[PDB]
RNA sequence: GUCGGAUUUCCAACGGGGCCUUUCCUUCUGGCUAACCUUGAGUCCUUGUGGCUCUUGGCGAACCA
C-alpha cells in the first residue's frame, strides 16, 4: 500500500517510507490499527554536515494529535530500517502572506496563519517529544541574530544525537539559525 | 556587581527572588497526590487550595486553606506532582 | 502610566551606563526597542544584546562598553521634514562630526544620515551619542 | 600567569586556622559577599581563605614590583598592626607608621612628616580611615586588610581576614612580608619554610 | 584626532580607565594605576615587567574598586577562581 | 497602581511558560469540558469554576489542556449570563453598600465609597457598552440594580 | 587610451529596481504584436524541425477597450 499511505504523488523516497510504512504495520496488532488511518503528504531530504542526511515528513495537521501518541516507536523503526537518516515529523501549516498595503480583498487573516506561530511551530515539532523551557535570541556585534532554545532533561537521550540535524532542517525551512542547550 | 550576568542567574540568588522578579515569572506551586487509607484512592490537590478538598467518596477534608498555603489533614499521604 | 517603552528603555541603559555597570534589564521590549538598538550597535554604542522570551512582551540584556555620554528619547515623535533634520541635529548632538538623530521613516527605523542618504524622513524618535 | 607552586599549602591553611582568620564579622557589606563562604548558625560568617591567600599573593606581587622599596608605606594606628607593621617593615624595607597618622602627611610638603609613597598598605581601613582618605587625594593605590564589615571605598585589592583578633592580624601581616620576599629572591627557594616565627609579629604588652 | 594631511593634532590622547572605559582626566587625583608583577618559574618577580591597569577615580571613591580589579586580573590571567560572573 | 486608593501592591497569578499541558496529567479535552459545563449548570461564575478545577481535579489552566477559555466554553453551549460577571459583582457591591445606607444615613464613609463603586460600575460598564457584550442602552441606576440582584 | 577631459576591465563604497523562497493586483468579454505548435510552402548557407516570413485553430507573457 505505497500508493495507498500518501496523497497524490509518487516519489523514490515517499514510495519507499510508505513501503517501510506497510512492512511495519504487517508486524503488529495495535501499530497496524494506529498508523493505517495515519496518512502523510509529502516527504523531504536535507542534509547535515556529518556525513548523513535527514528525512522531514510533512503530516496533516489534524492527523498530528494521533501522530503523536506513537511517534517514539515509528521513528524508532523507521530510523532502524531506513539508516545514516535522521528521521523528523512536522505538520503542514500553511501560512499567509502579511496584507499590502493595497491587498484587496482577504478574510481577517487568522494568527495561526501567521509567519511567528508558524516558525514556532516548526520549533515545537522539531523536537517531539522534548519540551521547550524557554527562547532567546541573541543580537551580535556584526548585525546576526541566533536564536537559543533551551530543552528540558526528561527525554535528552531521545534527541541528543539528533541536534545538529534540526540545526541543519530548521535552516533550510525558515531561513534562521538556532542553537540548543540544556539547563545544567 | 559593576559586572555580572544577568541572562544566567545563580539558581540559589534565584530561588530566593519573589514570584515575580526573577529572569522569567513563573509559579512556586506545585500539585499533591493524596490518599486518605480509608478510600485507596489518589487526588490531585494544588498547594494553595483555597476550596477544602473533600474526597471523591467519603466526606472527609482533605485540607483546609490557610493565608498561602494548604493545610493537609493529619495522617495523610502525600507526593509531590 | 507606562506611556512609552522606548522612554524607559533609554532611560535605564543612560543610568546604568552613568553608574558605570555593564549590563543592563530592560523591560518590556518591542519591535521598536530592538531596532533603535541595533541602530545603536550597528555605530557600536553598545555591545551585545539578547532578548529574553517569556510569552507576555520579552526582556533584554543589554551589554555596554562604556561609549555611551547619552543616549535619549525626544519625546512627542514630533514630523520632520527634510531640510528640518538640519535644526535637531543642531540642537540635540554636541558635534556635527557625530553623534545621531535617529528617525522613524516609512523606510524603516534609522539614524539620521542614513535618512540623509536613502532621501527620506519621517517622525523623530531619540538620539545617541 | 603563577606556577603551581603557589597554591595554598596545607601548612600555611593550618597556620590561618589556627588563627582564625577564617572568622569574620557579623555583617557584610554588598562589597565584599563574594568573599563569604558560609555562615555559622550563630551568625558568623566564613572567609574563602583560599581567596584569602590569593589576595595576599596579588598584594605581594603588587608590593614586589615597586621599584624602591623604601615607598611601600604599612600604616597603623589599631594597636596589633602597630606591632606587626613594625617587623613588616624592618625584614621588607618599606617605610612604616605605626601609632598616630599625622594629617596631611600625604599632601603639604610643609611638614616634617612628609613622604611620597607609591602604594599605601592599611591594617584597618575604618580606624585608619584618614590616612586611605588622603590617598585619595595624590593617585596613591590602597591595599587594605579588610573584614567583611570594613568600607572598600578607595580601596583596591582588598585581603579578607578578620581586623578583630591579634593572631589573624599579626598571621597576615607576617605571610604578606614572607610573600614578599619569596618574590624579591630574599628567600631562595619555596619549599624553605620561613625561619622566623610569626609570633614576633604578635601584640604583647607587660 | 587628525587632520587633512592626515596628522595627529592633540595634546594628548589620554588614560582610559580599565574597569569603566571611561577617560580618566588630568585633575582627577583620586584616579589609579596599578602595576602587578610579572613573575618567573623560580618564583622571582622581574624588575621591569608589569601587567598594569588603570582606574577611574569614580570607581575607587564608589567602593567597586576592588571588585573591578578581581574581574581585571582574573580574565587577564591573575588570579582564578575569586571572581564569579554569576552572583 | 490602583484606582481608588492609595496602595501599589502587586500580587497575582503568575503563569508558567509552558504553553501546553503538563507531562503528570491524563484527562482528555472533553472530560474537562463535560467537567466545566456539569459545574456550571450548578449555576457557577467561570471564576468559581476554574477554581474548583484547579483545586480538586488537578487542572493547571482551562486554557492549556481545552484550547479554548472557561468563557467561550459556556458561551459556546449557552450558559453565558446575561451580564458580564466581573460588572455583575460590582453591582452587587454597590447594591449591598447601598441597602445599609437606606438604614445608616450618616456614614460618611460608607457614602464616600458607595460613589467609588458606582463609578467603577459606570467605568466598566461603558466598556462593555462599547464592544457590544452589553447592549448599546444598557444603564446602570439605582432601582434597576435592585432589581436586577433581586 | 588621449590629443585639460574621454570610457572599459580590477575593486570597493552607497543607494534604486525586479524576482525565487507556501507569498502580490485580480479578473470578465471583445480588438493588436511576437513567442509555442498544427501545416504545407518559400529565401540562405554546414547534406537540416538549424536561421528569416506566410496560411486556419488555441496555450502562455505584455498590450488596448
Ligand atoms: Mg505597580
Ligand atoms: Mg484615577
Ligand atoms: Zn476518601
Amino acid at each position: 500500500p505505497q500508493a495507498k499511505i500518501l496523497s497524490q504523488a509518487p516519489t523514490e523516497l515517499e514510495l519507499q517510507v510508505a513501503q517501510a510504512f506497510v512492512e511495519l504495520e504487517n508486524s503488529s496488532p495495535e501499530l497496524k490499527a494506529e498508523l493505517r488511518p495515519l496518512q502523510f503528504k509529502s516527504i523531504r531530504e536535507i542534509d547535515v554536515a556529518g556525513g548523513k542526511k535527514a528525512l522531514a515528513i510533512f503530516v496533516p495537521v489534524p492527523s498530528l494529535a494521533g501522530f503523536h501518541k506513537v511517534q517514539t516507536k515509528l521513528t524508532r523503526e523507521l530510523e532502524k530500517k531506513f539508516q545514516d537518516r535522521h528521521v523528523i515529523f512536522l505538520a503542514e501549516r500553511r501560512i499567509l502572506p502579511k496584507p499590502s498595503r493595497t491587498s484587496r480583498q482577504v478574510q481577517k487573516r487568522p494568527r495561526s496563519r501567521t509567519l511567528t506561530a508558524v516558525h514556532d511551530k516548526i520549533l515545537e515539532d522539531l523536537v517531539f517529544p522534548t519540551e521547550i523551557v524557554g527562547k532567546r535570541v541573541r543580537y551580535l556585534v556584526g548585525g546576526n541574530k541566533i536564536q537559543k532554545v533551551l530543552l528540558d532533561s526528561k527525554d535528552v537521550q531521545q534527541i541528543d544525537y539528533k541536534l545538529e540535524s534540526f540545526q541543519a532542517v530548521y535552516n533550510k525551512l525558515t531561513g534562521k539559525q538556532i542553537v540548543f542547550e540544556i539547563p545544567s | 556587581v559593576l559586572v555580572q550576568d544577568l541572562l544566567h542567574p545563580t539558581a540559589a540568588s534565584e530561588a530566593r527572588k519573589h514570584k515575580l522578579k526573577t529572569l522569567v515569572q513563573g509559579p512556586r506551586s506545585y500539585f499533591l497526590d493524596v490518599k486518605c487509607p480509608g478510600c485507596l484512592n489518589i487526588t490531585t490537590v494544588f498547594s494553595h487550595a483555597q476550596t477544602a478538598v473533600t474526597c471523591e467518596s467519603c466526606s472527609t477534608i482533605l485540607c483546609t486553606p490557610t493565608g498561602g498555603k494548604a493545610k493537609l489533614s493529619e495522617g495523610t499521604s502525600f507526593r509531590r506532582k | 502610566t507606562r506611556s512609552s517603552v522606548l522612554a524607559d528603555a533609554l532611560n535605564a541603559i543612560n543610568n546604568a551606563e552613568k553608574t558605570g555597570k555593564r549590563q543592563v534589564l530592560i523591560r518590556p521590549s518591542s519591535k521598536v526597542i530592538i531596532k533603535f538598538l541595533q541602530v545603536m550597535q550597528k555605530h557600536g554604542y553598545i555591545g551585545e544584546f539578547e532578548y529574553i522570551d517569556d510569552h507576555r512582551s520579552g526582556k533584554i540584556v543589554v551589554q555596554l562598553n562604556g561609549r555611551l555620554n547619552k543616549c535619549g528619547v525626544i519625546s512627542p515623535r514630533f514630523n520632520v521634514k527634510i531640510g528640518d533634520i538640519e535644526k535637531w541635529t543642531a540642537n540635540l548632538l554636541p558635534a556635527r562630526q557625530f553623534g545621531y538623530v535617529i528617525l522613524t521613516t516609512s523606510a524603516g527605523i534609522m539614524d539620521h544620515e542614513e535618512a540623509r542618504r536613502k532621501h527620506v524622513s519621517g517622525k523623530i524618535l531619540g538620539f545617541v551619542y | 600567569s603563577l606556577p603551581a607552586t603557589f597554591d595554598l599549602t596545607p601548612e600555611d591553611a593550618q597556620l590561618l586556622l589556627a588563627a582564625n582568620t577564617h572568622l569574620g564579622a557579623r555583617n557584610v557589606q554588598v562589597h565584599q559577599e563574594p568573599y563569604v563562604f558560609n555562615a555559622r548558625p550563630d551568625g558568623v560568617h566564613v572567609i574563602n581563605v583560599g581567596k584569602t591567600w590569593e589576595k595576599l599573593v596579588l598584594a605581594a606581587r603588587i608590593i614586589a614590583a615597586i621599584p624602591n622599596p623604601e615607598d611601600v608605606v604599612a600604616i597603623s594606628s589599631r594597636t596589633f598592626g602597630q606591632r606587626a607593621v613594625l617587623k613588616f617593615a624592618a625584614h621588607t624595607g618599606a617605610t612604616p607608621i605605626a601609632g598616630r597618622f599625622t594629617p596631611g602627611s600625604f599632601t603639604n610638603y610643609i611638614t616634617r612628616s612628609f613622604k611620597e609613597p607609591r602604594l599605601v598598605i592599611v591594617t584597618d581601613p575604618r580606624s585608619d580611615a584618614q590616612a586611605i582618605k588622603e590617598a585619595s587625594y595624590v593617585n596613591i593605590p590602597v591595599i587594605a586588610l579588610t573584614d567583611l564589615d570594613s568600607p572598600s571605598e578607595f580601596v583596591d585589592v582588598a585581603i579578607p581576614c578578620n581586623n578583630r583578633g591579634k593572631h589573624s592580624i599579626g598571621l597576615i601581616w607576617y605571610l604578606l612580608a614572607r610573600e614578599v620576599l619569596r618574590l624579591r629572591g630574599a628567600l631562595v627557594d619555596r619549599t624553605q619554610p620561613w625561619s622566623i616565627m610569626p609570633d614576633l609579629y604578635f601584640y604583647r604588652f607587660p | 584626532m587628525e587632520n587633512d594631511k592626515g596628522q595627529l593634532v592633540e595634546l594628548y590622547v589620554p588614560r582610559k580607565c580599565s574597569a569603566t572605559n571611561r577617560i580618566i582626566k588630568a585633575d582627577d587625583h583620586a584616579s589609579v594605576q596599578i602595576n602587578v608583577a610579572k613573575v618567573d618559574e623560580e618564583g622571582r618577580a622581574i624588575p621591569g615587567e608589569y601587567v598594569t591597569y588603570a582606574l577611574s577615580g569614580y570607581v575607587r571613591s564608589r567602593g567597586e574598586s576592588d571588585d573591578s580589579l578581581n574581574r581585571l586580573a582574573q580574565n587577564d590571567g591573575l588570579l582564578k577562581n575569586v571572581w564569579s560572573y554569576s552572583r | 497602581g490602583r484606582m481608588h486608593s492609595a496602595g501599589k501592591g502587586i500580587s497575582s497569578s503568575a503563569i508558567p511558560y509552558s504553553r501546553n499541558a503538563p507531562a503528570w496529567f491524563k484527562l482528555s479535552s472533553e472530560s474537562v469540558i463535560e467537567q466545566i459545563v456539569k459545574y456550571a449548570r450548578k449555576g457557577l461564575t467561570p471564576s468559581q469554576i476554574g477554581v474548583l478545577l484547579r483545586d480538586a481535579h488537578g487542572v493547571t489552566q482551562a486554557r492549556v489542556i481545552t484550547g479554548n477559555k472557561i468563557m467561550r466554553i459556556l458561551k459556546s453551549n449557552g450558559l453565558a449570563p446575561e451580564i458580564p460577571e466581573d460588572l455583575y459583582y460590582l453591582i452587587k457591591k454597590a447594591v449591598s453598600v447601598r441597602k445599609h445606607l437606606e438604614r445608616n444615613r450618616k456614614d460618611k464613609d460608607a457614602k464616600f465609597r458607595l460613589i467609588l463603586i458606582e463609578s467603577r460600575i459606570h467605568r466598566l460598564a461603558r466598556y462593555y457598552r462599547t464592544v457590544a457584550v452589553l447592549p448599546p442602552n444598557w444603564k446602570y441606576e439605582s432601582a434597576t440594580a435592585s432589581a436586577l440582584v433581586n
